RNA sequence: GUCGAAUUUGGGUAUAGGGGCGAAAGACUAAUCGAACCAUCUAGUAGCUGGUUCCUGCCGAAGUUUCCCUCAGGAUAGCAGAAGCUCGUAUCAGUUUUAUGAGGUAAAGCGAAUGAUUAGAGGUUCCGGGGUCGAAAUGACCUUGACCUAUUCUCAAACUUUAAAUAUGUAAGAAGUCCUUGUUACUUAAUUGAACGUGGACAUUUGAAUGAAGAGCUUUUAGUGGGCCAUUUUUGGUAAGCAGAACUGGCGAUGCGGGAUGAACCGAACGUAGAGUUAAGGUGCCGGAAUACACGCUCAUCAGACACCACAAAAGGUGUUAG
RNA sequence: GUGAUUUCUGCCCAGUGCUCUGAAUGUCAAAGUGAAGAAAUUCAACCAAGCGCGGGUAAACGGCGGGAGUAACUAUGACU
RNA sequence: GAAGACAUUGUCAGGUGGGGAGUUUGGCUGGGGCGGCACAUCUGUUAAACGAUAACGCAGAUGUCCUAAGGGGGGCUCAUGGAGAACAGAAAUCUCCAGUAGAACAAAAGGGUAAAAGCCCCCUUGAUUUUGAUUUUCAGUGUGAAUACAAACCAUGAAAGUGUGGCCUAUCGAUCCUUUAGUCCCUCGGAAUUUGAGGCUAGAGGUGCCAGAAAAGUUACCACAGGGAUAACUGGCUUGUGGCAGUCAAGCGUUCAUAGCGACAUUGCUUUUUGAUUCUUCGAUGUCGGCUCUUCCUAUCAUACCGAAGCAGAAUUCGGUAA
RNA sequence: GGUUGCGGCCAUAUCUACCAGAAAGCACCGUUUCCCGUCCGAUCAACUGUAGUUAAGCUGGUAAGAGCCUGACCGAGUAGUGUAGUGGGUGACCAUACGCGAAACUCAGGUGCUGCAAUCU
């Protein structure tokens, strides 16, 4: 009959790429993993050990435990009318850093150093962002670029 | 004994091609799908014409042998079996399933009903789109008035509506007349037995160099 | 299958407590005595009339059985057990398998 | 609803024996094995035979049936004896005599 | 006498009748899980950190 | 039908209910019989039908998850009310933006893997089947087939290089960032690291948009666990006012204007009244509202007249009109 | 059980029953017997009927099959 | 007279005992039954590019097997093709070249794997112990399976590492009772010793209707509660099947398509066939056929009037207006 | 810049056929007493660096080269698709409004970069 078992239906989920087989680089267990980190989950169907559950592919969460080869990550899984928090345990292939903190804290920084290099002179950095404004007026000459005039086009099989 | 066409006119259901998961089909009633002088040259055919669909539906094979009898026989009675090139462009790869019942009386005490009522294959269908081609005819041009007709006598085993069109490319080929005749006169065009071979501009330069020669004996 | 007639596994006998050599045996049930709790309450209820009082079992389905190995360390002389899947032959004295040979 | 009514013989007594069940009764299915063994020297009212590989069973004892009497008889001037063991739940004996000359 | 067998119709709306709110936060999160080698190291540190504030301040 | 006998019949007597009696029908036993009548246990049990008696006000549902000899029933979760509690603009939001992830559907491809599929073209047999020349030859000619090479026509839910839109994860700060240096039995060749701190520095532009009718928390319990329809995606079937799913809105629980007529369509949701303007729909008359204005088409010896909606096709016509 | 008379009531005891065997390496309860133990108790050997095994029984319940070749036209099949 | 410590009688024990008593005789389901298991599960697809998602939908599989087919380490590289070597040939063994996997990896399919996860060799038992934490089904219970550490004892390798069964996704089981191992621990309640018994921790004995009753039929002599949640009549939707009508033209027709026919196709019509569904009725609509009786429909058998013919007349055929 | 050892990114780095390569380095290259492994010092082991050669490996270049990578108002604002209507059509299906937006194809360009350490006319 019906049938669900711990990997159903993955089989284009868990393909690893084109021309992409084989072993894995070194950078991903060169890099370092601190508690705090924002990370990202996707796994790598090469390394059956320690997979994560079809169901976390492509989310992120916060690691919280860091163990000799594995990974101890926070998930928020959205459950009937509320959300329940689930600990995953993942080694360390089927991980990679979400780098939109890495850009968070550029802008971090480079913040706090425009406001200081303002504050040098007392000028009202203005620091929050802005939503694309609406453009502004323009004036456009036709030196050598004098208007082209169009016309809709008539009907053949072109076949 | 074969249900009326009618029951199949419309794309209903995903294709479901014979492939090792279906395993027991039928054979389509189109065996041959090429006629006319096949051996001709491109050069000496420049009119084309075409059958074209302007619909959305499903054609049985007994359909287009039907179409495909009576367009060549005609074509062969009045203007000699070797003043064209007709060819069908589709193929029956859908599978059509039906539910076979007892039709017996009193099959009340047998039929079981629609419990368990998957079908079974008994006739193929090809699917067609709109502007889809379904018969290609390359000829001479003394011929248009003759092969249009046979063309037009054709739609008749056809449901629904289709065009003739008159295709402004040289044979079959992807070319229309004029390019076609001035690529022709130059030297970057070779004949196969059926189809035509085009110099590029890529490739390597000897090989290029062995054919096509004139085209570098310039 | 086949499983050897000795094996070199952890033993908790108070001396031990390292990996010793240990004989093996397949479990055997003992037999059932009299005089039990539960059987000797269940004579004094199917005495007198009433006929059949506890239910008896007819669905047989399962075939085989779990078999169970009965281990001892050959130093500190204690019994430890454990257990292996279900399988429809045993064996224990095992000519060990071979790969060269034809059929 | 449907019921089966089934007469079987048994394997080795050789008795007629039949009962009907309800068709969803599961009675037990028996397993039996043919197992092609080597008939050596008939000794006293034993058997004595070969495995593909091993000297063993002096077991089921010469089948004393019509057949066995035949085995018996075409035993003395040899001529390859090959016969077959049915060993259901234990208890078993030889049910068919065959021939093989040729150890060529 | 056959019966509707599955379908989540209206659980969506029964669902958001009532909010699917963020679970919670806090400070000072449960250790449950952790590295229980690392644990035991993290409680004679902040001992010892509590110790040496406190004869600090006396 | 039978009428001298296995005949008909009065009175007495015998047989009492799982018992009697039966020339045999499951017949008879006080109109009661495939288990008589009377009382009591007894208001017997019911997952099943029927009823359930005053007014107003406020809020307001489910026909779904899991387990059950469960399928007309329950437990559980979900939906609801009530009681409140801790605080007072927030640790919020069925939303967009910015930044950053994940996906193999639509589409597309087969002179790219797998599988299918039409046609010629060029080679290739120490090697296919042959025939012709030959006694044969690793001798020649034709033929068929194979095999290879470059082309060509067409396909896929259980094929795929590529790869959408719509849906979807996370972040957009004080629980932050920077600086200095404390603790440890952890770790490091090592005061190196890790984790948590001490102390100091940085505020309303404190880190996008918009809204916030307050925000958060706890109990406890009723009803419910037969659904149905519409657009869109979609499975079996020829189909169905059929059966089965996905998302959303409805109907049930709901009246009001329109579709004549109707649970679902269109508008729009309702305390009680007055005035004004509109919706969807209409303006010959029934009927409130222009026999308004304007350019064209059509004459039917079964015209035509409005979505859901209450049906018509392939094919034809010196009917007519424009191309 | 069958149903005047007349005329006949064929074959099968493998199965199910009935009956009759019990010389017997079959099986067995309680009582009793022997051994071990301090005792509760344990373990042995022994056993009636019955059943198992072996005959009779169909006016007892009942049952009473297939496949091939064959004769001078063919055909069939006395026959094997 | 007969019989005699035997009969008989009393109490236990085994046997026989539908004569009699009590009781049961699963669920799903396009009515129910027979059928099958969609009744616990696993692979791919239906599934609509997160997740979840039904049908007696599609193609299949499990109730096993393995002391190695586990663990570690080391060496090597496969399917296939070409070219050569006595017997030897389409196939034996040897050698070289090509070879991204086209092979193998217990089994169904799908993933994954090349100085390996494949083939061969060496050593071993981590298929171990102590209890936790987490993921999947989910109520965020259990069972199953799996993942990541901790604390010992280990195996392997020079080592870093690797190892808590099979490369990953399926291969399995509560309370009571019996039994086994552990502690040699607690209790037998007047106090002691020794048997015996009862307990704590951890496994095994099976519940496949697989979150787990112990269970054979018949009712046409039947009974009760109910059901239109569900069958047999009519009625409504659909038209496969049945019946009826066109469009096309290869041929038939001595010559010639249509005088009349008409293949291979294809578009419809009808509800007088039979199916298909289950909307209404199971607190009852009297269910075959015949008899008698009225009206209606037209797809016309005859009658009226016409047209055409392979219509001399005669006769006949086709067609139109027509009920 | 060349070369070597250890690498990162993993073809712009692969493949096919040719041509060149100072110095150093790498390499092929000589031998079998010992540790060691083989049917066989071929691989692997050990010793010499002496007897020789850049022939090969390796590096670089060459090709209207295959492949591979990048880009483009080339294809195409097409295919496809979110949202709307009492829009069209008997229907199959199709236009229209506000939005997002492919692949194939064609053309053009490109054919490894780079970290640490040592050494080199
Ligand atoms: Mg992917
Ligand atoms: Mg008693
Ligand atoms: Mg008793
Ligand atoms: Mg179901
Ligand atoms: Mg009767
Ligand atoms: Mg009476
Ligand atoms: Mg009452
Ligand atoms: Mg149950
Ligand atoms: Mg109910
Ligand atoms: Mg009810
Ligand atoms: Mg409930
Ligand atoms: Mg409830
Ligand atoms: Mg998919
Ligand atoms: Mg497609
Ligand atoms: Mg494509
Ligand atoms: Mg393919
Ligand atoms: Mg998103
Ligand atoms: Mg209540
Ligand atoms: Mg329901
Ligand atoms: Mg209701
Ligand atoms: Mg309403
Ligand atoms: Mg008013
Ligand atoms: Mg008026
Ligand atoms: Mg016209
Ligand atoms: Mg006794
Ligand atoms: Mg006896
Ligand atoms: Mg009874
Ligand atoms: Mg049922
Ligand atoms: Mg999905
Ligand atoms: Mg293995
Ligand atoms: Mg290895
Ligand atoms: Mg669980
Ligand atoms: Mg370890
Ligand atoms: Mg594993
Ligand atoms: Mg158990
Ligand atoms: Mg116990
Ligand atoms: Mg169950
Ligand atoms: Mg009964
Ligand atoms: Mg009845
Ligand atoms: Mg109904
Ligand atoms: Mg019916
Ligand atoms: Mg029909
Ligand atoms: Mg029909
Ligand atoms: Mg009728
Ligand atoms: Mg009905
Ligand atoms: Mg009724
Ligand atoms: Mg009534
Ligand atoms: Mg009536
Ligand atoms: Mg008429
Ligand atoms: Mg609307
Ligand atoms: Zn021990």
């Amino acid at each position: 009959g019906k049938s669900h078992g711990y990997r159903s239906r993955t089989r284009y989920m868990f393909q690893r790429d084109f021309r992409k087989h084989g072993a894995v680089h070194l950078s991903t267990y060169l890099k370092v993993y601190k508690v705090g980190d924002i990370v990202d989950i996707k796994a790598n169907g090469s390394i059956q050990k320690g997979m994560p559950h079809k169901f976390y592919q492509g989310k992120t969460g916060v690691v919280y435990n860091v163990t000799k080869s594995s990974v101890g990550v926070i998930i928020n899984k959205m459950v009937g009318n509320r959300y329940l928090e689930k600990r995953l345990n993942l080694r360390v292939e089927h991980i990679k850093h979400s780098k939109c903190r890495q850009e968070f804290l550029e802008r971090v920084k480079a913040n706090a150093a425009k406001r200081a290099e303002a504050k040098a002179q007392g000028v009202a950095v203005q620091l929050k962002r802005q939503p694309a404004q609406p453009r502004e007026s323009r004036i456009v000459s036709t030196e050598g670029n004098v208007p082209q005039t169009l016309a809709p086009v008539p009907y053949e099989t072109f076949i | 004994a074969r249900r009326p066409a009618r029951c199949y006119r419309y794309q209903k259901n995903k294709p479901y091609p014979k492939s090792r998961y279906n395993r027991a089909v039928p054979d389509s009633k189109i065996r041959i799908y090429d006629l006319g002088k096949k051996k001709a040259t491109v050069d000496e055919f420049p009119l084309c014409v075409h059958l074209v669909s302007n619909e959305l539906e499903q054609l049985s094979s007994e359909a287009l042998e039907a179409a495909r009898i009576c367009a060549n026989k005609y074509m062969t009675t009045v203007s000699g079996r070797d003043a064209f090139h007709l060819r069908v462009r589709v193929h029956p790869f859908h599978v059509l399933r039906i539910n076979k019942m007892l039709s017996c009386a009193g099959a009340d005490r047998l039929q079981q009903g629609m419990r368990g009522a998957w079908g079974k294959p008994h006739g193929l269908a090809a699917r067609v789109d709109i502007g889809q081609i379904i018969f290609s005819v390359r000829t001479k041009d003394s011929n248009k008035d003759v092969v249009v007709e046979g063309l037009r006598r054709a739609r008749y085993k056809f449901p629904g509506q289709q065009k003739i069109i008159l295709s402004k490319k040289w044979g079959f080929t992807n070319l229309d007349r004029p390019e076609y005749l001035k690529k022709r006169e130059a030297g970057e065009v070779k004949d196969d037995g059926a189809f035509v071979k085009f110099l590029s501009k890529k490739g390597s330069l000897e090989n290029n160099i062995r054919e096509f020669p004139e085209y570098f004996a310039a | 299958v086949n499983v050897p007639k000795t094996r070199k596994t952890y033993c908790k006998g108070k001396t031990c407590r390292k990996h010793t050599q240990h004989k093996v045996t397949q479990y055997k049930a003992g037999k059932a005595s009299l005089f039990a709790q539960g059987k000797r309450r269940y004579d004094r209820k199917q005495s007198g009339f009433g006929g059949q009082t506890k239910p008896v079992f007819h669905k047989k389905a399962k075939t085989t059985k779990k078999v169970v190995l009965r281990l001892e360390c050959v130093k500190c002389k204690t019994r430890a057990q454990l257990t292996l899947k279900r399988c429809k032959h045993f064996e224990l004295g095992g000519e060990k398998k071979q790969k060269g040979q034809a059929l | 609803h449907a019921k089966v009514h089934l007469v079987a013989i048994d394997i080795f007594t050789g008795k007629k024996l039949e009962d009907l069940s309800p068709s969803t009764h599961n009675m037990e299915v028996p397993v039996v094995k043919r197992n092609e063994y080597q008939l050596l020297d008939i000794d006293d009212g034993f058997l004595s035979l070969m495995n593909m590989d091993g000297d063993t069973k002096d077991d089921v004892k010469a089948p004393e049936g019509e057949l066995g009497d035949s085995l018996q008889t075409a035993f003395d001037e040899g001529k390859d004896l090959m016969v077959t063991i049915i060993s259901a739940m234990g208890e078993e004996a030889a049910i068919s005599f065959k021939e093989a000359a040729r150890t060529d | 006498a056959k019966s509707k067998n599955h379908t989540a119709h209206n659980q969506t709306r029964k669902a958001h009748r009532n909010g699917i709110k963020k679970p919670k936060t806090y400070k000072y999160p449960s250790l449950k899980g952790v590295d229980p080698k690392f644990r035991r190291n993290h409680k004679h540190a902040l001992h010892g950190t509590a110790k040496a504030l406190a004869a600090a301040k006396k």
